[PDB]
């Protein structure tokens, strides 16, 4: 009954050897997930998957080893080691640098309580905001869904990015500047594939929020 | 499980190098080592081994041992370097093989399911491909006896492999290859009949023995099976060829008519040519 | 003498990601990109995401950084120097 | 408690290193055979003992190894992205028909789309063949992408949905084999539907010749028509393309074949709007005594979920009132205030044919 610990440390033991192993995880590869048996021609069974490298070339590896096939469906940015083809760990997140993150902002100087005579209009601006937050509960029992965009517009200055980013200051959420031009570049494929990553931080993270400008130019 | 072996020149030469290890030091016995086995498949492979201090005693015919703390440690080493190579079995260079050796299988049944034994000689005379392989079984025996564990014969086929061949085949230098199409076959042919009828002659007077003394073996009943499966055609006297003999010449036929054809050309193309570039270079200078 | 040192910098390396501490994506102008941890002369902390980094060919981990990301051309129109027409 | 050891040996395998694929293309000799890697170099290398007749093959993808370049096992192909189209669902049979209009594009994809795997003898027994293709544009009111999206997973789990930012790809965008390899894997899956959405960006007009981003626009046209022009399977296969205006078509996509069906929503009608009523109501309740003819009349031509918004704003004037319910005298007002200020934005509905 005392063999467990014994046992325990040549795995340990055995696990530094990993440790030089995992240092480090020199690159990174694309995972592509599979499962084929080859009969020969004895019996040869095992759980092998393709996987890229993003050198352009693609190699043939078996399943990690270590992390198994519980995680994931086919990825990416997981680490390896040169040649070798061995991949430690399932490293996340996604990509890629500003792509990631378009803007970071904490919070801005000034408060909602900067516009005067507004106060009409900015009710139905501070509602659509803040009523998912913390009128959530009530909107489950009458079956209320929360508005999604606003269109805030008005001819320079009306003091609107003002207004807006100041609203995220006394609700706490994080504010992500962007900007309508700002997703054209020289290389085709690149505004588009933000969203892609942009909305995807949206099913992940919570608002917070997403502030934009010059809708109507882009939307030409 | 195992059919036949492939035996590299180089794991071979691993139980020839020990022949020098413990020549000089001696004494008794032989050079017997634990064999490292490649098996990708039924056909079996060896390519490199570790050789294992081995004594059996004569008195005390029953006695022997492996060292297993050789075999143990050494394993994790070979096995370190590579993951592929495992212990098949064991070896020894014989000659030939003591009751002890039954033994000697049956302990490092543990290591490996069936452990094929490698007999191998040091130092090549007879008769042929050299060395020898054995596989353990059981077939008990149909006179009743108790279960008999008797190792049965494995042929043995010598292998290549990539890069093997820089140091071993460079050192020779001194062979003729081959030359395919002329000699190689012909001489083949003259051996044909020298190590065919030979063993023809060492079994004939064997199986003559066999009424004399020596009985059993029986054999029973390999001996003749097979034997008659060689007398599809005796061939005694004379030759029983009435239909084989418009066959016979009938084979011969394209084979004469074509060298009659291609020497003729072959010549048109050798005399021409010869006379034409030799009289326009002779008389030309001169 | 110093060129064996700093020789293997090539290529200039983007950064993607920080799942962990010691563990970076990065991303080569070779096309290829690279997880890999940071040297023990360079503070983690002074990683930011997108920042271009020296790199190690052998190790591929992260020797020293670059400010300049940018640009190919168009600074040399754009840079103006040296006084003329006063008040 | 020894199966740790056992990750431990399977350690020792990961010590391999990698083989590179390769396509081959044909063969010189049995002995002599052309491989070419996905970098693009081409190899004659010899072959090995342990392979079998099946790696010959015309031209399928195989690994070489990282010396002999000999091939061991070929693999038959890896897609990271294909996971991400997998997902997409959508509800109806009831839903879709839930959608009050049009009656009869209702009773069109319906028999269009999902009756070819039920009831595949009908057609081929008469001798008619179903559409290869289909156009839905707007916004005449709503339901472009709704109408061929709910019968798009009402055909089966089987469904494959393309986004028109994968098809800008980068520099030198290599998606021309991607619009293959994601065609490829989208006739993995059967009968396959291919669905196409917001084309009047990718979709780029020949008509004034402008930089060669258009051409390239239209070799990823020729990479759309070439596998669905097969040589494969064609007739199963359903297509659909989208646009805001069928302007930026160019006379090919105009033409059908590659576009075939183009169909337009018109408005619903009277004692037709309680029944798209019914349907709306869903989570949204309100109080017991009412008549919605009020709510819904005052909005006229608009999208459902602007309707859909009506019915929230006018839920979220509740919470102003602090009721559950409210009298329809303030439903009207904010129903008839927001509606107003929606069409003064509802500029540029007229679209051409
Ligand atoms: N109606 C208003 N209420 C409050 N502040 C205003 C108003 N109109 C102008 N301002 C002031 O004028 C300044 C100029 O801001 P401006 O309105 O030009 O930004 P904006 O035009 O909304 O920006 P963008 O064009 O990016 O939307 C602001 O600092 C703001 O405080
Ligand atoms: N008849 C309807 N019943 C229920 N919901 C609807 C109906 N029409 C539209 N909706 C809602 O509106 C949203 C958008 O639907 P749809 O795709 O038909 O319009 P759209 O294509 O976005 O508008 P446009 O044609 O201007 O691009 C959907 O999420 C759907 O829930």
């Amino acid at each position: 009954t005392h063999e467990l610990q014994a046992m325990k440390d040549k795995i340990k033991e055995n696990s530094e050897k990993i440790k030089v192993n995992k240092t480090l995880p020199y690159l990174v590869s694309n995972v592509i997930e599979l499962l084929d048996v080859d009969p020969n021609d004895s019996q040869r069974k095992g759980k092998c998957a393709v996987i890229k490298t993003s050198t352009r070339q693609t190699y043939f590896l078996p399943v990690i080893g270590l992390v198994d096939a519980e995680k994931l469906k086919p990825g990416d940015l997981v680490g390896v080691n040169k040649d070798s083809y061995l991949i430690l760990e399932t490293l996340p997140t996604e990509y890629d640098s500003r792509v990631k993150a378009m803007e970071v902002d904490e919070r801005p100087t000034e408060q909602y309580s900067d516009i005067g005579g507004l106060d009409k209009q900015i009710q139905e601006l501070v509602e659509a905001i803040v009523l998912p937050m913390n009128h959530k509960e009530k909107f489950e029992n009458l079956g209320i869904q929360p508005p999604k965009g606003v269109l805030m517009y008005g001819p320079p200055g009306t003091g609107k990015t003002l207004l807006a980013r100041a609203c995220a200051a006394q609700t706490k959420a994080t504010f992500l500047k962007l900007a309508g031009p700002q997703l054209v570049q020289m290389f085709i494929g690149d505004g588009a594939k933000l969203v892609r990553d942009a909305f995807a931080l949206a099913k992940e993270k919570a608002p917070s929020i997403i502030f934009i400008d010059e809708l109507d130019a882009i939307g030409t | 499980a195992v059919q036949k072996v492939v035996v590299h020149p180089l794991v071979l030469l691993s139980v020839v190098d020990h022949f020098n290890r413990i020549g000089k030091v001696g004494n008794q016995k032989r050079v017997v080592g634990v064999l490292l086995g490649s098996w990708q498949k039924k056909v079996l492979d060896v390519s490199n081994s570790f050789a294992v201090p081995f004594d059996e005693d004569d008195k005390d015919d029953s006695v022997w041992f492996l060292d297993h703390d050789y075999l143990e440690n050494m394993y994790g080493m070979f096995k370190k370097v590579n993951a592929r190579e495992r212990i098949v079995g064991w070896y020894h260079t014989g000659p030939k093989l003591h009751k002890n050796d039954i033994a000697i299988n049956e302990l490092m049944k543990r290591y490996c399911p069936n452990s094929v034994l490698v007999i191998i000689d040091v130092k090549p005379k007879d008769l042929g491909l050299p060395t020898e392989a054995y596989i353990s079984v059981e077939e008990v025996h149909d006179d009743g006896t108790p279960t008999s564990k008797t190792f049965e014969h494995v042929t043995s086929e010598i292998g290549a492999e990539e890069a093997e061949e820089v140091g071993v085949e460079h050192l020779l230098r001194d062979i003729k290859d081959t030359t395919v199409g002329t000699l190689s076959q012909r001489i083949t042919n003259q051996v044909h009949g020298l190590k065919g009828l030979n063993s023809k002659l060492l079994d004939i007077r064997s199986y003559l023995e066999k009424v004399a003394t020596g009985k059993l073996p029986i054999n029973h009943q390999i001996i003749y099976q097979l034997q008659d499966v060689f007398n599809l055609l005796p061939d005694v006297s004379l030759q029983e060829f009435v239909k084989a003999f418009y066959l016979k010449t009938n084979d011969q036929m394209v084979v004469v008519y074509l060298a009659s054809l291609i020497r003729s050309v072959v010549a048109l193309h050798n005399l021409i040519n010869n006379k034409i570039a030799n009289r326009d270079a002779e008389k030309k200078e001169g | 003498q110093s060129e064996q040192p700093l020789q293997v910098a090539r290529c200039t390396k983007i950064i993607n990601a920080d799942s962990e501490d010691p563990k970076y994506i990065i991303n080569v102008k070779q096309f290829a990109k690279f997880v890999v941890d940071l040297s023990d002369q360079v503070a983690p902390t002074d990683i930011e995401e997108g920042m271009r980094v020296g790199v190690d060919r052998n190790k591929y981990q992260i020797h020293i950084p670059l400010p300049p990301k940018i640009d190919p051309t168009v600074t040399m129109m754009q840079v103006e120097e040296k006084p003329d027409v006063t008040y | 408690t020894k199966q740790y050891e056992k990750s431990e040996n399977d350690l020792k395998a990961l010590q391999s290193v990698g083989q590179i694929v390769g396509e081959v293309l044909k063969q010189l000799t049995e002995e002599k055979f052309i491989v070419k890697a996905t970098n693009g170099p081409r190899y004659v290398v010899g072959c090995r003992r342990q392979l079998d007749k099946s790696k010959l093959k015309p031209g399928t993808r195989v690994a070489l190894d990282m010396t002999t370049l000999t091939i061991m096992r070929y693999l038959p192909r890896e897609v990271d992205p294909l996971v991400y189209n997998m997902s997409h669902e959508d509800p109806g049979n009831v839903s879709y028909s839930e959608i009050g209009g049009l009656s009869e594009q209702i009773r069109e994809l319906r028999e269009v789309i999902e009756l070819p795997l039920t009831n595949p003898e009908l057609f081929q027994r008469v001798g008619i063949i179903p559409p290869k293709g289909c156009l839905l544009y707007g916004p005449p009111g709503t339901g472009k992408t709704l109408l061929a999206r709910a019968v798009a997973s009402q055909l089966d789990c089987n469904f494959l949905k393309v986004v028109s930012s994968s098809i800008v790809d980068k520099y030198i965008g290599e998606s021309a084999r991607l619009i293959r390899e994601m065609f490829n894997y989208a006739r993995d899956h059967q009968p396959c539907i291919i669905f196409m959405d917001e084309i009047d960006a990718i979709g780029g007009r020949r008509f004034s010749e402008g930089t060669s981003a258009d051409r390239e626009i239209q070799r990823t046209l020729m990479e759309l028509l070439n596998q669905m022009d097969g040589f494969d399977t064609l007739h199963r296969v359903k297509m659909i393309m989208a646009t805001n205006r069928p302007d930026t078509l160019d006379p090919a996509l105009l033409r059908p074949g590659r576009l075939d069906r183009k169909i337009h929503i018109d408005l619903p009608n009277e004692q037709a709007r309680l029944d798209i009523l019914k349907i709306h109501a869903g989570p949204i309740t309100k109080h017991g005594e009412i008549d919605y003819e009020a709510i819904v009349k005052l909005s006229d031509g608009f999208n459902g979920a602007d309707l859909r918004n009506v019915c929230t704003e006018a839920g979220m004037f509740a919470i102003r009132a602090d009721h559950d319910f409210v009298v329809q005298e303030d439903f009207m007002k904010a129903v008839r205030k927001v509606a107003d200020s929606k069409k003064l934005e509802s500029k540029l509905d007229y679209k051409p044919v």
